[PDB]
């Protein structure tokens, strides 16, 4: 639910979010650290 | 860092000792039962570690319910000064009175004093023990009734982490100096510092006794979660972007006690992110360190068990 999520979902449309997390969902690992912001429940879908 | 309110916290939750006791010595009632409610919640908190065990549950509740209905007839206190975030009415909460019994306030603060003890005593020996305790600080601080202004009042557990484990919050150091072990949160006993095993058994009880209530599951249940896994994220990130240079051991012995024992609930939440994020925190961080010890090595070794389970492979 929302719990695992940042508790704001508008946080997810900061350009700056999308940069910490552009390594995962490209390259399926972190790249440049890991995120202070929590995933998108999507996000963790396995695939 | 650098610095935040949850200590000013611990400063007003100092305060209310001494008004209970004022109270104590002109209200009778208080007096006569103050002290047995203190104690029934330490000891029904020590037996939670040693299926169907509940009666040591209710009992802490009834008492909290008890302090909250004011029999003794405390003074009233403003729950913002035990909160990060002042509150204001909910619509359809239980509980918008803008004051609070002192006595409930008080006996919560035992709770939470109760449950960072048993961290630090047994779960630093034992890191099993950590979760009975956490389920109970969950389930307590998210019944309906000492739920005020729609949210718990987890935010008086919280400040004690603070304390005695920074490291959680983004907090650096070098053991070396005095300065970096204060900001680490090691602890002095007698104007000395403890020593260096009492120290990782500090953080390794502490370490785990945060995953025990950041990693509850509450979706099965009616209740709101005090303290959702969100927070376990953004304390493992903090410690893990922590740069090379100023990695420590402390910060290796509070991530293996987050970890070892709740590698299952941390997928079961976040699975692929978990998966990537294990893989910085066993793999990428340990080699970031700049002395290997035996924390290095418990991380590598979970590591090594973690990519036999899971292959620790997205791409």
């Amino acid at each position: 639910t929302a719990d695992t999520e940042a508790e704001d979902p508008k946080v997810y449309e900061d350009e700056g979010v999308k940069r910490q997390w552009q390594s995962f969902l490209e390259k399926g690992r972190f790249e440049g650290g890991m995120p202070e912001v929590p995933p998108r429940r999507e996000w963790c879908v396995w695939d | 860092g650098p610095h935040m309110r949850y200590v000013e916290i611990h400063r007003n939750l100092k305060g209310l000792r001494k008004y209970m006791a004022e109270q104590a010595k002109t209200n009778l009632k208080l007096k006569q039962r103050m002290g047995d409610m203190r104690r029934e919640i330490r000891k029904s908190v020590g037996q939670l570690t040693t299926a169907a065990n509940k009666d040591k549950q209710q009992k802490i509740k009834s008492i909290l319910t008890e302090a909250l209905s004011n029999q003794v007839e405390s003074a009233l206190v403003d729950p913002n000064n035990f909160v990060v975030e002042p509150r204001k009415p909910v619509e359809g909460a239980t509980n918008n009175d803008p004051l609070l019994p002192s006595i409930f306030v008080y006996l919560i603060n035992i709770f939470a004093k109760a449950a960072i003890s048993q961290f630090i005593n047994e779960a630093g020996a034992r890191p099993e023990t950590a979760d009975p305790v956490g389920i109970c600080v969950a389930a307590i601080l998210s019944e309906p009734d000492f739920l005020w202004r729609g949210a718990s009042l987890i935010d008086i557990l919280i400040a004690k982490f603070r304390i005695v484990c920074p490291v959680l919050f983004g907090y650096r150091g070098s053991e070396k100096t005095e300065q970096g072990r204060q900001r680490l949160g090691w602890w002095k006993e007698s104007g000395q510092w403890i020593s260096e095993q009492q120290h990782m058994d500090r953080m390794t009880g502490l370490g785990a006794g945060f995953a025990a209530i950041s990693l509850r599951k509450f979706a099965l249940s009616k209740k709101q979660n005090p303290y959702p896994p969100r927070f376990y994220w953004m304390a493992m990130a903090k410690i893990v972007n922590t740069p090379p240079a100023e990695i420590s051991n402390t910060q290796c012995v509070v991530l293996k006690a987050m970890v070892q024992n709740y590698e299952a609930k941390f997928i079961e939440f976040y699975g692929s992110a978990a998966i990537a994020a294990l893989r910085t925190a066993l793999i990428d961080f340990p080699a970031r360190a700049p002395h290997k010890s035996a924390a290095v090595n418990s991380l590598e070794v979970l590591a090594q068990m973690l990519k036999r389970d899971t292959g620790l492979d997205l791409g």
